[PDB]
RNA sequence: GAUAUUGAAUGUUGGUAAUUGACCUUCUAACCCGCCGCCCUUAUCGGGCGGGGAGACAGUGUCAGGUGGGCAGUUUGACU
RNA sequence: UGAGUAGCGAAAGAGGGGUGAGAAUCCCCUCCACCGAAUGCCUAAGGUUUCCUGAGGAAGGCUCGUCCGCUCAGGGUUAGUCGGGACCUAAGCCGAGGCCGAAAGGCGUAGGCGAUGGACAACAGGUUGAUAUUCCUGUACCACCUCCUCACCAUUUGAGCAAUGGGGGGACGCAGGAGGAUAGGGUAAGCGCGGUAUUGGAUAUCCGCGUCCAAGCAGUUAGGCUGGGAAAUAGGCAAAUCCGUUUCCCAAAGGCUGAGCUGUGAUGGCGAGCGCGAAGUUCCUGAUUCCACACUGCCAAGAAAAGCCUCUAGCGAGGUGAGAGGUGCCCGUACCGCAAACCGACACAGGUAGGCGAGGAGAGAAUCCUAAGGUGAUCGAGAGAACUCUCGUUAAGGAACUCGGCAAAAUGACCCCGUAACUUCGGGAGAAGGGGUGCUCUGUAGGGUGCAAGCCCGAGAGAGCCGCAGUGAAUAGGCCCAGGCGACUGUUUAGCAAAAACACAGGUCUCUGCGAAGCCGUAAGGCGAAGUAUAGGGGCUGACGCCUGCCCGGUG
RNA sequence: UCUACCCAUGUCCAGGGUGAAGUUAAUGGAGGCCCGAACCCACGCACGUUGAAAAGUGCGGGGAUGAGGU
C-alpha cells in the first residue's frame, strides 16, 4: 500500500511512500553483496557522457539469479526483501541442497511458497521455464533473449508481459511496452506478474528525495546560452524558434526516431508498440 | 582570503615530479627541453 | 664490511661528556649504517658489550661563506649504551 | 545504393550461342555474437576447442546520392 | 618634484631598579590592564634550523634598540610498543601477454600500486639550556628464536603443523530516547598545613592553600546481542568432522563480548608548603565522552581486503604447552603551527583540517566578568581648532527627511492570560493585544540521591522592604493591513545583479525491446546499467486547485 | 594545489522549541520543521578606494539534520 504523509511541512505535502508490507526482513543475505560504487555519469575517460545522475545514497548491489538454470532443486522463499538497486523487491531462495540466491520478487510470491526452474515445472507463480515449456496466454517476466545469458526483459516493479503464440523455434511474446516480438523457444522466462506494482504511484515529493536517488537536476535547453544548446538565448523567455525542438545535440527530440533502420532484430519485431 | 598556491608535497610530485614527467613522451620532452636549457631543477 | 667503515668519528660536545658519566658514547657513523651495524662494530673495534643503541638522523645544515650558501652533510649519530658489568671505551 | 570481402543449391524470369545476368526462397562453410560449456588460467580481458544463435545479411573498405549551423572558413558595397 | 608632506597596519600601561657609549622601546620587580569554545593546551598540512646557549648591531625591524623569527659561532631531534614502512585494501592509477589505432599512442586482463578507511604490543612518574609514550626509574606487553629446563603427546587412523583454497568473521546508514558508567565540575562535609589581621568589627560557623594516582595482571559487573544439540545431505571450482539446507530432539543453558568497578601495581610516585614533605576520605553534580549503531524507529537500504577463527587439501619424524635465556631493522621526532615561522610580494585587521576547551549567573560552546594558561600589540610625546571617521546624549515636534523611513531608534529574556482574517486543516502563531518578573521573612509544598545525617533541584503563595527604574549590566522578535511575482527549502553572475532568474516535487510529449536509445571515443573501450518500458535518454511546463478552446494550409 | 562538477574515504553541526505516523488524553519523536551559537553564506548600510586587504572591516542580515559544511 502507498502510505500518504501528512502535510507537516510544505516538503511533505502531497509526498507518498510504499509502506513496505511485502518485506519481511531489514537485512541482507552478506554471502550474496557485492561493493557497487557510483559513477556520476563518466566514463572511463572520466568524462561526464550521462547528464542528471550523481550523488544519493550508498548502495550495495545483490546479485541476482536471471539465469534460473537450478533445473530439479526445489527452492523456499525464505524471504521478501528491499534492493536499492530496481524498483522490484527480490526474494532470497534457500534451495534444498543449500545454495541461496535471490530472484525477482513476482507480484503475490510469499515466504514459504515452493519454486521450481526447469522444463518440468508447473506453471505457477516464482517458476522459471524454457518458453517452449509455457503455455499461450500465460503471463511471464525476466524474458531471456539468448539461452543461458539471463533474463533481460520485464523485470521492473509490476511489469509483465504474455506469450502469444508458439512458431516452432521461436515464441510470440507481447511485452510490457504492447510490442510483440519472437523469442527462441530455448530462452527461459520466469512465471508471473513483477511484484511491487504501486512502484509508480509514488509522490516523491522534494526535490531533495530526488537527490538521495542519484538524480542531478535537469536544465532546461530554453535557459542556457547559444553556445550550449540549439534552444538557448534570446531576449526575456523564448519558444522553441525552430523546425523541431532539439537535443543538446542537435538532433530532432520530438518524434524523431532513433531505433537504427538496418537493424538485425527487425526480423523477429511483428508488431511495434 | 584562500589563494590560488595552497602547497602540498605529495601533489607537488605527483603532478609535477620526475616520475611524472618521466611517464609520457611529452614529459620527457619537458626534461630534454630544461637539460638543453641547462636548468640546474629539472622537475619538482 | 669493515666495522671501521661503519664507526666514522666520535662526538666531543657537552652533551657526548655527560652522556659519558652514564656509560654512553656518541659516534658519527656511516649514514646507511643501521643500529645492528653499530652495534657489531662497537663490540668488534672496542672489545666492550653494548647494552643498546640509540640512532638519529642530522640533515645537513644551511650555510655561507659570503655570497655562496650551500649545506653541510648529513649525519647520523648513535648514542651507545655500554652494560653495567663491561670495559670503558677509551676517548 | 553499387562494388569488394561473398560461397552453395532450388525455383522463376531476362539477354546472348549452352553459358552468363535479374530476383525469390532455402542452405552452411566465410563473416559476426556485449550467448553457454571446456581449456590456456588463481582471469566478467584475450585466445583456443565444442555447442547454440545469426548468415552471405551484417560489419568493414572503395565509390556514389541524400540529409546535414552539429561544426568550419568566409561574405554581408559606396555615396551620405 | 610633490615634501620633511601622506603614512608608520585594530589593542593599556605606569613607575622603580638594572645593563650600556647611548634606553619610551632590552632585562628584572611591582601594581594596573587584555584574551579565556581563546589571544590557552595539543596536533595536521606547510615551512625547514626559524629551536637552545654565547657573542653581535652594518643591513632587515615602518621609530629606537643594549633587543629580535636578524648577523656570527657552537650546540640540540634517542622508539620492538607513538605516526609511516618490512600488513590490508577503496576511489583512482600503473599494467606481462592482450584488444584497438597514420606514427606518437588509446584502452585493458592477470598482477600490482594507492589512505582519507581496516588491522596492530606501554604505561605512570622523573629529568635537560634545547628531546622525550623515544632518555632515566619503576612496572608491563607483543612477535620471533632455542645453548637450555620441565611436563605432556607421538614416530605412517601417526603426534602436530596447516593453505595462496572453502566457510565464518571482519563488515559498517540516519535519527531518537532511555539506561549503566566514567572524565570533568562543586568545594558541601570531613581532613591537613599556614594565618588571626591594626581602617570600624571578627577565635570568628574567620581567611588562604591542598585534599591523588597509570598500563598491566587477577577478579567482578550495568549489561549486550545470540537459541543450542543430534543425524542426513543435487550446494560452497577439489575435499571437508567446517558452512549452508532439511528433518528430528531440548528452551533454560552454552557461547561470543562488555564500559567501568574492586584488589594488586604502590614499602612506590605525586603532593600544600618549608633536598625534605602533611592530609590525600566521603557527599553532591555530571557530559558533547565511553558501553554502542547496543536498543528502538525509519527509508534514501548504508566499502573492500587483510589480521583473526575454523575446515579439509596438503605437509610431516618429532611435536605441543609452560618456563628460562635471547633477538627486535628503516623513516619521522628540533622549533612555528589561528601564526611575525604556513597561504596572502610585507613582522599584512584576510585564509588555514582535527583533539581538549574550566568557573559564576545560564538552556547554552550565547552573554558579561573570571580560572588554568597566555598577553599588553614594534613609533612616541603634546594640544584637545576646522573637517572627516567611530561613538554617546538631546528641548519642542515626530517622516515634515528622502527616489525610498536609507540610516538610526524601537522590539527583545522567562512566566501567565489571550490570540483574527484566511487555510492545502498542517498552519496562520511568538499572530495581534494585555499583565507579571527585585530583595526579605514565612522557609516551603514537592522532587532527585542516600541506610541515615546531609547534599542538590524546586514551584505556588502569604506578609513585608527598597529604588526613577527589579530579565536594574551584557546578550535575546518590532508589529500590522493590502497588492504584484515566484508555490515551498534550495541554486546563481568568486570580485558592481540573489532576483520575478535557475532548480524543484508534480504534469505532459517524445524516443528507447537491450550490443536499448542517448552520450564520449578514429577505434578498442566505456558511461547508460551490473539497469530492462513502473526503466533509461531528450523537449517543454513547473506545488496545489479549477482548467487548458479553435486551426493540420505552411514548417517539423 | 584556485574554482566547477563528480568519485572513494573521514569528519563537523552549543543549546532550546514544535509535536507527523504509529501505539495505548497519554505515549511516541517525524521534518530539504521553528528559534539560535560554532560553521557556511554574503541581504543592507557605513567605512575603506596610492586600502590593514588586487574584494576587506564594523554594525545589522540568511542558512544552520541538509538538495548541509568541511
Ligand atoms: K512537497
Ligand atoms: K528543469
Ligand atoms: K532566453
Ligand atoms: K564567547
Ligand atoms: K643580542
Ligand atoms: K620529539
Ligand atoms: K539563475
Ligand atoms: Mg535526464
Ligand atoms: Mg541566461
Ligand atoms: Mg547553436
Ligand atoms: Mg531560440
Ligand atoms: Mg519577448
Ligand atoms: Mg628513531
Ligand atoms: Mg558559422
Ligand atoms: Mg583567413
Ligand atoms: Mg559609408
Ligand atoms: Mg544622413
Ligand atoms: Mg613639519
Ligand atoms: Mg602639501
Ligand atoms: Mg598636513
Ligand atoms: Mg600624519
Ligand atoms: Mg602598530
Ligand atoms: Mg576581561
Ligand atoms: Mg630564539
Ligand atoms: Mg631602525
Ligand atoms: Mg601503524
Ligand atoms: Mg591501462
Ligand atoms: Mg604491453
Ligand atoms: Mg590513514
Ligand atoms: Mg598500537
Ligand atoms: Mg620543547
Ligand atoms: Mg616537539
Ligand atoms: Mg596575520
Ligand atoms: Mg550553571
Ligand atoms: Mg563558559
Ligand atoms: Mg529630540
Ligand atoms: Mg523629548
Ligand atoms: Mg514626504
Ligand atoms: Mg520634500
Ligand atoms: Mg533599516
Ligand atoms: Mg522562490
Ligand atoms: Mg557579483
Ligand atoms: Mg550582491
Ligand atoms: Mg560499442
Ligand atoms: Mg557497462
Ligand atoms: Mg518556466
Ligand atoms: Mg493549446
Ligand atoms: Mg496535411
Ligand atoms: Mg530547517
Ligand atoms: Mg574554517
Ligand atoms: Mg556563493
Ligand atoms: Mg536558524
Amino acid at each position: 500500500a502507498i502510505k500518504k504523509y501528512k502535510p507537516t511541512s510544505n516538503g511533505r505535502r502531497g509526498m507518498t511512500t510504499s509502506d513496505f508490507a511485502e518485506i519481511t526482513t531489514d537485512k541482507p543475505e552478506k554471502s550474496l553483496l557485492a561493493p557497487l560504487h557510483k559513477k556520476g555519469g563518466r566514463n572511463n575517460q572520466g568524462k561526464l557522457t550521462v547528464r542528471h545522475q550523481g550523488g544519493g545514497h550508498k548502495r550495495q548491489y545483490r546479485v541476482i539469479d536471471f539465469k534460473r538454470d537450478k533445473d530439479g532443486i526445489p527452492g523456499r522463499v525464505a524471504t521478501v526483501e528491499y534492493d536499492p538497486n530496481r524498483s522490484a523487491n527480490i526474494a532470497l531462495i534457500n534451495y534444498a541442497d543449500g545454495e541461496k540466491r535471490y530472484i525477482l520478487a513476482p507480484k503475490g510470491i510469499q515466504v514459504g511458497t515452493e519454486i521450481m526452474s526447469g522444463p518440468e515445472a508447473d506453471i505457477k507463480v516464482g517458476n522459471a521455464l524454457p518458453l517452449i515449456n509455457i503455455p499461450v496466454g500465460t503471463v511471464v517476466h525476466n524474458i531471456e533473449l539468448k539461452p543461458g545469458k539471463g533474463g533481460q526483459l520485464v523485470r521492473s516493479a509490476g511489469t509483465s508481459a504474455q506469450v502469444l503464440g508458439k512458431e516452432g523455434k521461436y515464441v510470440l511474446v507481447r511485452l510490457n511496452s504492447g510490442e510483440v516480438r519472437m523469442i527462441l523457444s530455448a530462452c527461459r522466462a520466469s512465471i508471473g506478474q513483477v511484484g511491487n506494482e504501486q512502484h509508480e504511484l509514488i509522490n516523491i515529493g522534494k526535490a531533495g528525495r530526488s537527490r538521495w536517488k542519484g538524480i542531478r537536476p535537469t536544465v532546461r535547453g530554453s535557459v542556457m546560452n547559444p553556445n550550449d544548446h540549439p534552444h538557448g538565448g534570446g531576449e526575456g523567455r523564448a519558444p522553441i524558434g525552430r523546425k523541431s525542438p532539439m537535443s543538446p545535440w542537435g538532433k530532432p527530440t520530438l518524434g524523431f526516431k532513433t531505433r537504427k533502420k538496418k537493424n538485425k532484430s527487425d526480423k523477429f519485431i511483428v508488431r511495434r508498440r | 582570503m584562500k589563494r590560488t598556491f595552497q602547497p602540498n608535497n605529495r601533489k607537488r610530485s605527483k603532478v609535477h615530479g620526475f616520475r611524472s614527467r618521466m611517464s609520457s613522451k611529452n614529459g620527457r620532452l619537458v626534461l630534454a627541453r630544461r637539460r638543453r636549457k641547462g636548468r640546474k631543477v629539472l622537475s619538482a | 664490511k669493515d666495522p671501521r667503515d661503519v664507526l666514522k668519528r666520535p662526538v666531543i660536545t657537552e652533551r657526548s661528556a655527560d652522556l659519558m658519566t652514564e656509560k654512553k658514547y656518541t659516534f658519527e657513523v656511516d649514514v646507511r649504517a643501521n643500529k645492528t651495524e653499530v652495534k657489531d662494530a662497537v663490540e668488534s673495534i672496542f672489545g666492550v658489550k653494548v647494552d643498546k643503541v640509540n640512532i638519529m638522523n642530522y640533515k645537513g645544515k644551511s650555510k655561507r661563506v659570503g655570497r655562496y650558501t650551500g649545506m653541510t652533510s648529513r649525519r647520523r649519530k648513535a648514542i651507545v649504551k655500554l652494560t653495567a658489568d663491561s670495559k670503558e671505551i677509551e676517548i
